[PDB]
């Protein structure tokens, strides 16, 4: 959000995914479940003895969501 | 043509990521991911801005709702209820989820503006009331209402599914006929959609919104629900075929100090 | 345990060795996560009865005999 | 060690096991009075259990730290 601070016709539509980027960040700061993905049925591993699958993949995972907003907007 | 709108509502993934790949991507861990459409406009590219937001979990998602639609979106808005036929129990209960949803934003976003609650509510009527006409009495309809349509994923797995768990035409025709009971009670549709088969999703979205789609019950694997073909009297003649008639049981079928202590008497 | 002459470790400055009181002989090592001797000696019948007074280094680290000279009548190179 | 491991309860998650089975052989040491044949057999497990005990409470209480 931070970053993101008739040919005037795309500011109006450049502005709902700008604010729209926004929205996902008042989570009471931290909402301790941002992670949407898990792993396979474990028989004989280190499954639970490992932090998680979402756990390793969802920062990056959210973190590219705005990136994906961003340069869906000029085309 | 104005700013067209669609709103994918992908249920824990559902293949969604490899919806809008084979219509038209980092990753998805919160949702709200804003995505344009390209699509021929039957001559070229007249930049039919139909707006695409990837809407996945729970997780504050009312916020990048009401940022996604905007005040005068709402009738340009084909809002589009996503889940994956691998798992049917999440169908059944996130159809109504997504629809709970879709009444919150209506009960929430679309309450301020007066003049448009007298437009739209009768043009939901009218939407609704012509959705079913020009094919070739009254269902049960909820107040719920904007461009409403469902797409089912995993529809080439029906071996899978009957080798699995079906294994009997009940389970699946009773996914399709109640999948078909929630369609009629929300005056929405249903497209499925396969793993490079059942190109027929683009087909509703540019036909609704201002390229027709097929409907199939023959195949029973790539079944499609177009605005029109949900009735109240075909869900009880698909489950009664051999399946039992309206059922509501069949959902759930279907889906120092201490050891001392504790040693002092061992001294004896 | 009561250390009693902690000497040296001759071709070893770090991995300090001592006699105790118990009869046994603890060697620390500074450099070995453990301030706390690292090789402590049992107190079995191998060992010593009565104190350790004197543990001392004979020969260098080809030869590295420690003597540890008890109380007990008995010695442990 | 247990000492660390009651003031210190996160360090008794990990230590509960080892820490039991040293109490088992005190429970053995507490139960029997006078048993010149068991004597040194479990004083040697005793020791060598409070040993490497001794090393694990140590050596938990540096890894859970880390």
């Amino acid at each position: 959000t931070q970053v993101l601070l008739x040919x005037x016709x795309x500011x109006x539509x450049x502005x709902x995914x700008x604010x729209x980027x926004x929205x996902x960040x008042x989570x009471x700061x931290x909402x301790x479940x941002x992670x949407x993905x898990x792993x396979x049925x474990x028989x004989x591993x280190x499954x639970x003895x490992x932090x998680x699958x979402x756990l390793e993949e969802s920062y990056s995972a959210v973190m590219g969501i705005v990136s994906e907003v961003e340069q869906y907007v000029k085309v | 043509p104005s700013g067209k709108n669609i709103l994918v509502f992908g249920e824990d993934g559902s293949g969604k990521t490899t919806l809008m790949t084979k219509l038209q991507h980092g990753k998805k861990g919160r949702g709200l991911e804003y995505l344009y459409l390209s699509v021929h406009d039957e001559d070229r590219d007249d930049h039919t801005r139909c707006n695409v937001w990837i809407l996945d979990g729970d997780l504050y998602h009312k916020g990048l709702l009401k940022f996604a639609v905007s005040a005068e979106s709402l009738p340009e808005t084909l809002v589009i209820f996503v889940a994956d036929m691998s798992r049917p129990w999440t169908v059944m209960e996130s159809l109504q989820k997504w629809a709970s949803v879709l009444r919150e934003h209506i009960d929430k976003m679309k309450i301020p503006p007066e003049k448009m609650r007298e437009l739209e509510r009768k043009f939901v009527k009218d939407f609704q009331d012509y959705m079913e006409p020009e094919e070739g009495d009254n269902v049960l309809t909820h107040n719920l209402g904007i461009p409403v349509l469902v797409v089912c994923t995993k529809c080439d797995a029906v071996s899978v599914l009957e080798k699995e768990h079906d294994y009997r035409d009940e389970h699946l025709d009773f996914i399709q006929s109640h999948l078909r009971r929630f369609c009629l009670q929300y005056g929405a549709a249903l497209i499925y959609t396969s793993v490079k088969e059942e190109k027929n999703l683009d087909l509703l979205y540019k036909y609704i919104v201002h390229f027709t789609t097929p409907a199939l019950v023959v195949e029973k694997d790539a079944v499609f629900i177009p605005a029109g073909w949900d009735n109240e009297k075909k869900i009880a003649i698909l489950h009664e075929n051999f399946t039992t008639v309206k059922p509501e049981d069949a959902y759930e079928d279907f889906i120092v100090f201490l050891m001392k202590q504790q040693s002092l008497l061992a001294k004896q | 345990s009561a250390v009693m002459s902690a000497t040296f470790a001759k071709f070893h400055p770090n991995l300090v060795v001592g006699g105790t009181y118990s009869g046994q002989i603890v060697l620390w090592d500074n450099r070995s996560n453990k301030r706390t001797p690292v090789q402590r000696t049992p107190l079995s019948a191998a060992a010593h009865t009565h104190p350790v007074y004197c543990v001392n280094v004979v020969g260098t680290q080809n030869a590295h005999n420690l003597i540890s000279i008890s109380t007990d009548g008995k010695i442990c190179s | 060690t247990c000492e660390k491991v009651e003031e210190r309860n996160t360090i008794s998650l990990l230590v509960a096991g080892l820490k039991k089975e040293v109490q088992a052989l005190i429970a053995e040491g507490i139960a029997l009075v006078w048993e010149s044949y068991k004597l040194d057999p479990y004083v040697q497990r005793l020791a060598e259990t409070v040993f490497n005990f001794q090393e694990k409470v140590d050596d938990l209480l540096i890894i859970e730290e880390k």
